[PDB]
């Protein structure tokens, strides 16, 4: 999977991804949305190799559900990357290793913040304001470097991620299809159905 | 997997109407070097087979154990070992038969070819090929490595097809052997002129010829 | 190898090539590219001949399975996932594999799901996998629309196929069609493209490519 | 392949076995690998056959341009062209030749030339994959000034031991004697030295 | 990667009873993609018939060759070149490029003008001549087409007789190959008239 | 490095007629350029009106057909003497294919008999174990001479009626066994001719509801 | 391909089969592979034959060239120098492996030529992937000095081997006896297997084919 | 560079090329156009490897002007075919070959007909009714098998070459950047601004 | 190395030179490669030293533990036991031993073990990379029932010349006599055995 992109604003965190699933020649789908609720404030982004991106998804999503029903409560975006980053860790010295990059965008109720972690297949783990994997972060960093402030609003932020995404189909080789676009609040995950 | 260090080379064989020839030199190869001048490799199974083995020494060697161990085990609470439940040919070429290709598919193989000559209870005469590779067939000549491209051709002149068998006697067969044999000593780099041979006929048995030469040989020709 | 199946109005076509290569070798013209899991359940095979042909006839008896612990015909969208499952258990193993799960439930409506050697698992109103797709899709994507009948998406099927057939070096033999809907899958018969060619050119004037 | 040249009182013996294998198969079993150079001047040949053929060919050509307009060359000067050819050429070469002829002035000479193109003058030289079996042997066995009976005998039993070990060489064991009172040709069968 | 096979097709010749019958397929491909279905492989010089399966440029390149090679014979010679002798300039042709060969399979066929004699002949990549009398094959189909042509043939057929036996050799070999068809063409050809006739066949 | 695979050559022939069914293979056994034997069986009966052969390495071929004998013997032991099906043989054959995926038996398997309405059934594997119900089926070496040839003269391919110049279809008339065994000693005939694994002996195993029956056919020794 | 020679009492005998491979495919079984290279030498060719035939036409053509100039008939020595030092500077590139035979002034020769530039003089050599199978009936039969009707029947039984116990060597049996009196070119020698007879006629009939064009053009 | 198609209609020849020219994994131009006139009357597009492309297209150019110089005659489109392919044919042996695939589309004056010409880097030419190089055939060739007739006018061609390029923007991965369509007929070579 | 074992008339006796090299850099000139696996069997190693030196560990435990049950063990069977080591671990192993001892019945024996795994009982063996220069020489210098003072001088003789030619073996010569009597060490220094 190609461009996931990640950006965290004043109340709110807000992930797009890419819709294309490609396999060699041909472009498969045009509406792939390369996410997963793991609980109601923490939403995955992933991007990597085939087969092993959704796998390592609904493992972990089974893996936070299962807890929530357990205790009755759900952990905070810190505990369920600090888990994420863990598994991923534990993969890369195995036998087959996950071939996983991944952006969990949460809202810590606890703390009334909007929090966004980075982390690779290798399990490296990093809290940003914006993030992204693979070649994305190579046209849009720069431009989030440039326009990018803490006390944004989430329209503000919305802006912001269209001027990256105008960027990456200008500049990128490879046609992504657009980009599922998912805003995490204190309120919960809720899809942008107009971008 | 391995690769072979000391080495046997031709084993050679034929069928005739009462029964079966077997003959193979007595080196043991180290590559070019010509290094053990006494090597039997035709190890007898009682009084009706002889196994006789091309390839790798040491595997030779271990092979030899696990027939001289069949033996043994066959004995074991058998009052009939020395008559109608004896080791047939048939019985001691598909053991190592199984043996073999057990061992090339676990990518181990023991690294020969080997001929089962013997005879069999009803009189029947038994010749049958095994490899590293666990391939078998059966021919009324057989020969193993270099024999197969220079002996055979020799040897198929007298038994041609299965028909020509009840013509061929013991002496035109023992002939034929002896004649390939010397073929084999003046063309195959790694061969030597001694060597031993086996007979195993329905009526006189199992007859086993040590320290054989190779002899009348041409060589006048070279001064010119 | 060309294998298609969309969705439309009336239900779901299928449409598979049946020649099996080996190499540049015509190994066979005569070959079931669909296996008929249920009354109500159709996969189809592309990739390798051995991998599908085992696994999709396994995924059958796993189907069986589910209905009798069960008591209730399984989703295709469970049956795509055990095969998904499966597969992803060998992967790297070198399985060769490109599938289309084709089925039929009250719960889910008429239902489609991708599922391939290397993982992948995707839901979808149009697939075409084998070494013929994009002469497949070509055809496909340009003549498609939800308002088709069943006659016209029959004959789509059997068209889009074709024009692999044609082009496709590894594809052709013949066609076999069917029609999936809510009473369950429909045989429609077996194409031979040696006759089937010069019939749709006759009839439809196209393939002007070709000489005759 | 077993050769040597062995230096004596009246002059020098080369010898050298018959055998040539394509792998394991004797493709000649009475090949003739003393070559003859010029009149008294012969080598013995090991490696590629087409090498060394190529190049006493050469040799052979050279040193009868030689004696069109110089007179007779010496033993020295046919090792230096025998040299010249493989020292220059090593790269596409695999020639281990030895040199040997008799003069009325030097007598009996030896050179060997190995695989890359040096030049050695010796008392006697072995040379070819049966030589190595033989070491030992020879150095523990050769004198200088050895009658031709005794160098004859010498050169037998030596070939005989590395046509025993060595599998590349066999056949017959050839000799070539090069004395004042001409050129002797010798052959010796399996039947006399394998019973020494 | 193996320049005999990017492009594909066959050409097979027969023998008959005074005549000779050379075919082809119509196929040019890139591998598994089909290009053109009306790529002809057998080309004249005269009364001697040239098929050349294998790498389309070298099909092309030495048919433009032996064009211009046989136009200068006979402007020379004052005389058409004739199917034996024509046989050995291709020999020649090829093993001049010895050691970086054109990637083709070539097959002579034609009637000797003066003995009245059918002749046919095929070659390697290298020029070296097989000189069968009774048939010749090439292409990525040829073990197709021996195992056809052996079965089929009998020495002496008439024209038409003939053109029933290259022409149901040909089909049947072409439709077991991947890298074949797409049409085909068979020259039936005597003393004095040649029948180019082309073949209705299955197209994939 | 150990290669556990070999090529032992050989060319095997399926035929399914109306009521009877043959499965033919030359008894050429060969490594590289030497014949290894010139009678050496490869296709056998391998009990409930079923014949086998597994062509390729030989081996592997050897290894396979015992183990499918075996699998009959067991299978009337474990099912009541009930006689194996040629559709069930069929499956039961691909499941000891699959079970070698990844280190293959390096054969191509064909197998004959009847179906349960007493029909000529031919079944044909590959490596791996898929497998179809075929008509006609020439397996090893020499198949790509054969396969086109049966094309043509068993299935009437490219062949039309005289006088409608291709409108027509030549109809598929019934070959008798006589018929279907004139086409098998053809095919090795011309088989024998232009491949040079094939040779020396063609045995030819007829399957009817009366049995099993053998000919054997001399081929040319060179 | 089994290729062979010996050296007889009178002269030279060479022999060869006639089977023309391409890969396990027989091209043709019935080709010539005894070829000429003046009137008093020939030449059996094995290893790639495009090289076999082009090497023994080149080296043919430039001693015809050479005894015209001479005035003399060729020797086998210089034919045997022309190939080994052509083979040589190709360095085993030219796959041509030949055994040359013929009759000199000073006698009968036979050579092996090998695609390196070796060459042996022998008075038997066999090559070709059939040559182990030809030289096992020479190490078993042969003699020096055999009458011509005996070294006939030697090769002939050579050559023979190879052809049954060979896959690459099959078809017909070609001699060449070449001595100072005569040459005598036997094409075929022996038929030892005959071609196999087919019991059904499976020509189809006229019209059988599905024709959409014709065109006729007279000459 | 990437897609290169063409079509032979009733009277006219039509080429349609990307305007995309990426090197890794940026986008350097969007607006590149891949063809060169040879003559008044005959059109060449190219696609293949970096610099090759343009340097044997102005190369081809060059000498076609030089002929129509010397001479004061346009070249038929199957001469200039012919050259072109002699000039591919002879580089597949050099060196260092030229990796550039063309067709070659032309109106014939003489014969008052279109022409369209195929040509790999190889060597291999063939004329047809329509023509692509690399993977466009896989995607187009089943479209243009359907909808072609050789009696379409240009128009007809125009919204059948529509439909392959939509087709392409479908199921293509890589954002080649639209096309720049030409038409080359009894009139000479025009540019078609809007597509 | 070069290595020996050689039977005689009073029993065998072991001889080996003094040489362990790293390439070319001798890391031990005086190295002890006659080891004793029990009182009157004792072999000498060829090969990598750390798989002879742990083969020899292992076997001198195993005939310990035989020694402790079954009572001295014959030369057979210690050979039986390198061999099983050498065999069963061929892939893993570079071993080349010789092994030699003296019973009562038996007299003197000699085992060779090569790379293979193989067992070959003779009247001597010769092994390590010099032997191959003293093929020739041994063989034909060898006889049977030979006396001690022979022996040794045949032993001295052989090694001095696999020493001369091979870089791989040098220094001293080491041998050990087994015979009734007990077990004999003998040394022989470069001035001593060079001269020869
Ligand atoms: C087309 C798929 S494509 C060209 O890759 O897009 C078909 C699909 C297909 C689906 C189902 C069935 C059911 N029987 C058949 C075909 N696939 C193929 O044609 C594949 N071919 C094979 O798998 C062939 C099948 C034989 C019967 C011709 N076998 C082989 O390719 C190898 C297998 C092998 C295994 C182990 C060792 C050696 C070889 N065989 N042989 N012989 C596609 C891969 O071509
Ligand atoms: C037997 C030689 S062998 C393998 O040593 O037994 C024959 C000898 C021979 C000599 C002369 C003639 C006729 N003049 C025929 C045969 N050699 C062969 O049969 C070789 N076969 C070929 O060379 C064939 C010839 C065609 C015409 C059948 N060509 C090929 O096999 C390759 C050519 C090629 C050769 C070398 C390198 C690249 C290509 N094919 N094509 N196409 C022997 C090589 O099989
Ligand atoms: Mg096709
Ligand atoms: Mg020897
Ligand atoms: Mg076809
Ligand atoms: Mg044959």
């Amino acid at each position: 999977m190609d461009i996931i992109l990640g950006i965290r604003v004043q109340d709110s965190v807000i992930l797009a991804s890419s819709k294309a699933v490609t396999r060699g020649i041909s472009v498969l789908k045009d509406s792939d949305d390369k996410t997963r609720q793991l609980s109601p404030h923490t939403l995955m982004s992933f991007a990597g190799e085939a087969g092993d991106t959704v796998q390592f998804a609904e493992y972990i999503q089974a893996n936070i559900q299962l807890y929530s029903i357990r205790e009755d409560y759900e952990l905070s975006p810190q505990a369920v990357s600090s888990f994420v980053r863990q598994e991923l860790a534990k993969s890369i010295r195995s036998r087959r290793p996950y071939q996983v990059n991944v952006l969990i965008g949460g809202y810590d109720k606890k703390k009334n913040k909007p929090e966004l972690y980075q982390i690779d297949y290798l399990g490296t783990k990093v809290e940003l304001p914006y993030g992204a994997h693979g070649y994305s972060g190579f046209y849009t960093f720069s431009l989030l470097d440039h326009h990018y402030r803490p006390d944004m609003t989430t329209e503000e932020g919305l802006d912001l991620l269209k001027l990256c995404v105008q960027e990456l189909e200008k500049r990128m080789p490879m046609d992504f299809k657009g980009v599922i676009v998912k805003i995490v609040d204190k309120d919960g995950i809720r899809q942008v159905d107009d971008f | 997997t391995q690769q072979p260090i000391v080495t046997g080379t031709s084993v050679i064989s034929m069928k005739y109407d009462n029964g079966v020839i077997i003959a193979a030199d007595n080196l043991g190869s180290y590559g070019s070097l010509l290094r053990f001048n006494g090597v039997e490799r035709l190890i007898p199974v009682g009084d009706n087979t002889v196994v006789g083995i091309s390839g790798d020494i040491s595997d030779m060697q271990h092979i030899e154990r696990l027939l001289k161990d069949l033996v043994t085990e066959n004995a074991y609470d058998n009052p009939l070992a020395d008559a109608e439940e004896a080791l047939e040919p048939s019985y001691i070429f598909e053991y190592l038969a199984t043996v073999m290709y057990q061992r090339r598919s676990k990518m181990n193989p023991l690294w020969n070819a080997i001929i089962v000559a013997g005879v069999q209870s009803n009189g029947d005469q038994f010749l049958r090929y095994v490899n590293l590779l666990g391939v078998t067939y059966s021919s009324p000549t057989l020969a193993t490595g270099f024999g197969a491209h220079m002996a055979n051709p020799l040897l198929r002149k007298v038994v041609d097809r299965e028909s020509d068998i009840p013509k061929t006697t013991v002496q035109v067969a023992e002939e034929a052997i002896v004649n390939a044999m010397r073929v084999l000593y003046y063309r195959d780099a790694r061969s030597s002129r001694n060597f031993s041979l086996a007979i195993i006929d329905k009526n006189t048995g199992l007859t086993f010829k040590k320290n054989l030469q190779v002899e009348n040989m041409k060589w006048d020709f070279a001064k010119d | 190898t060309t294998t298609l199946a969309f969705r439309f109005q009336g239900g779901i076509i299928v449409a598979v090539d049946s020649r099996a290569t080996a190499g540049n070798w015509v190994a066979s013209q005569t070959v079931k590219k669909v296996i008929e899991i249920n009354p109500f359940l159709l996969g189809t095979m592309a990739g390798g001949a051995a991998d599908c042909q085992f696994w999709e006839t396994w995924l059958g008896s796993q189907c069986r399975l589910h209905e009798l612990r069960e008591k209730e015909r399984i989703s295709v969208a469970a049956a795509s996932k055990i095969l998904s499952n499966l597969v992803y258990q060998y992967k790297g193993a070198g399985l060769s594999m490109g599938t289309m799960i084709c089925g039929y439930t009250r719960k889910e409506g008429p239902t489609i799901y991708y599922v391939d050697s290397d993982g992948t698992r995707l839901k979808g109103d149009i697939f075409c996998v084998g070494s013929g797709q994009t002469f497949a899709y070509g055809v496909l994507d340009s003549n498609y629309k939800w308002d088709l009948s069943v006659e016209d998406a029959l004959y789509l099927g059997k068209r889009s196929i074709l024009a692999a057939a044609h082009r496709d070096a590894y594809s052709g033999g013949s066609v076999n069609l069917y029609h999936v809907t809510e009473d369950g899958w429909i045989y429609h018969g077996n194409h031979d493209v040696g006759e089937l060619f010069w019939k749709v050119k006759e009839e439809e004037g196209s393939f002007n490519n070709v000489i005759g | 392949t077993s050769i040597m040249a062995v230096t004596f009182k009246d002059g020098v013996i080369l010898g050298a076995d018959s055998r040539t294998t394509t792998g394991a198969y004797i493709a000649n079993r009475v090949t003739d690998k003393l070559t003859r150079v010029h009149d008294k001047i012969w080598c013995c040949r090991s490696g590629s056959a087409a090498d060394t053929q190529a190049i006493a060919d050469i040799v052979q050509y050279h040193l009868e341009l030689y004696t069109s307009q110089y007179g007779t060359p010496s033993t020295e000067t046919a090792a230096s062209v025998f040299k010249e050819l493989c020292y220059e050429n090593k790269d596409n070469l695999t020639a281990g030749i030895i040199v040997a002829g008799y003069d009325d002035k030097n007598k009996g000479e030896v050179y060997t030339i190995p695989l890359g193109g040096s030049v050695h003058k010796l008392p006697y030289a072995i040379a070819g994959s049966g030589s190595t079996f033989i070491y030992g042997y020879c150095d523990k066995n050769f004198r200088e000034n050895m009658s031709k009976e005794e160098t004859v005998d010498f050169i037998k039993h030596s070939l005989s031991q590395a046509i025993k070990w060595d599998g590349s060489s066999g056949g017959v064991i050839r000799m070539v004697v090069l004395t004042a009172a001409g050129v002797e040709r010798l052959i010796f069968y399996p039947d006399e030295y394998e019973q020494l | 990667s193996d320049p005999s096979s990017i492009n594909g097709g066959i050409v097979v010749a027969m023998t008959g009873k005074d005549c000779v019958a050379i075919a082809c397929d119509l196929r040019l491909g890139s591998q598994s993609l089909g290009v053109s279905n009306k790529f002809e492989k057998i080309f004249h010089y005269g009364h001697v018939f040239l098929g050349i399966t294998g790498l389309a440029t070298d099909v092309t390149t030495l048919n433009e060759m032996f064009r211009y090679k046989t136009n200068l014979y006979k402007l020379k010679e004052e005389r058409a070149i004739e199917p034996e002798t024509f046989t050995q300039l291709v020999s020649s042709s090829l093993y001049e490029r010895r050691f970086g060969p054109y990637f083709v399979g070539p097959v002579v066929a034609g009637i000797n003008s003066k003995s009245g004699k059918p002749f046919i002949a095929g070659f390697d990549l290298i020029g070296c001549i097989d000189e069968a009398k009774d048939f010749i094959v090439s292409g990525t189909a040829s073990d197709q087409l021996f195992g056809m042509c052996e079965s089929l043939y009998e020495p002496n057929l008439e024209p038409e007789d003939l053109f029933e036996t290259i022409s149901q050799a040909l089909l049947n070999a072409a439709d077991r190959d991947a890298l074949s068809g797409w049409g085909a063409v068979v020259y039936i050809i005597k003393k004095d008239e040649v029948v180019k006739r082309y073949l209705k066949m299955r197209q994939d | 490095q150990f290669n556990p695979y070999g090529d032992n050559g050989g060319t095997i022939l399926g035929i399914a007629g109306e009521d009877f069914a043959v499965l033919a293979g030359d008894t050429r056994n060969i490594t590289d350029y030497s014949i290894n034997s010139r009678y050496e069986p490869k296709v056998f009966d391998c009990g409930d009106n079923i014949v086998m052969s597994a062509n390729g390495f030989a081996a592997d071929g050897d290894a396979l057909v015992k183990r499918f004998k075996n699998s009959v013997k067991w299978y009337h032991f474990d099912h009541n003497d009930k006689k194996l099906s040629i559709n069930s043989a069929a499956r039961n054959i691909q499941h000891l294919l699959y079970g070698k995926r990844f280190f293959p038996y390096y054969v191509h398997t064909i197998i004959a008999g009847l179906d349960e309405d007493g029909k000529g059934a031919v079944y044909s594997f590959d490596p791996v174990g898929s497998y179809e119900r075929e008509q006609c089926r020439a397996g090893g070496a020499a198949a790509s001479l054969i396969m086109p040839f049966l094309d043509n003269q068993v299935n009437f391919k490219n062949q039309y009626e005289p006088g409608t110049n291709g409108k027509v279809k030549k109809p598929l008339k019934y070959l008798s066994v006589e018929e279907v065994i004139k086409l098998v000693r053809d095919s090795f005939t011309s088989a024998t001719e232009r491949h040079i694994q094939v040779g020396d002996g063609l045995e030819i195993l007829i399957v009817t509801k009366d049995g099993v029956r053998k000919e054997f056919y001399e081929l040319k020794r060179d | 391909t089994t290729i062979a020679g010996v050296v007889y009492k009178d002269g030279i005998v060479l022999g060869a089969d006639t089977r023309a491979t391409e890969g396990m495919v027989v091209a043709d079984k019935n080709c010539s592979k005894i070829h000429f290279i003046s009137p008093n030498i020939y030449c059996c060719g094995a290893g790639t034959a495009a090289d076999t035939d082009m090497t023994t036409q080149l080296i043919s053509s430039n001693l015809e060239l050479h005894s015209l100039s001479t005035g003399r008939l060729p020797r086998v020595v210089t034919a045997n120098r022309m190939l080994k030092q052509m083979l040589f500077r190709y360095q085993g590139y030219i796959g041509a492996a030949l055994v040359l035979g013929g009759v000199d002034v000073t006698g009968p020769h036979l050579y092996s030529i090998y695609p390196h530039g070796s060459t042996d003089k022998l008075p038997y050599v066999t090559m070709g992937s059939g040559s182990l199978a030809a030289m096992a009936v020479f190490e078993d039969k042969f003699r020096p000095d055999m009458e011509e009707e005996e070294a006939k029947n030697l090769v002939s039984e050579a050559i023979a081997a190879g052809i049954f116990n060979d896959l690459g060597s099959g078809g017909n049996i070609d001699l060449c006896v070449i001595s100072k009196n005569k040459l005598d070119f036997l094409r075929p020698y022996t038929v030892p297997n005959k071609k196999g007879t087919r019991l059904g006629r499976y020509r189809c009939e006229k019209g059988t084919t599905a024709v959409l064009t014709e065109k006729i053009t007279p000459l």
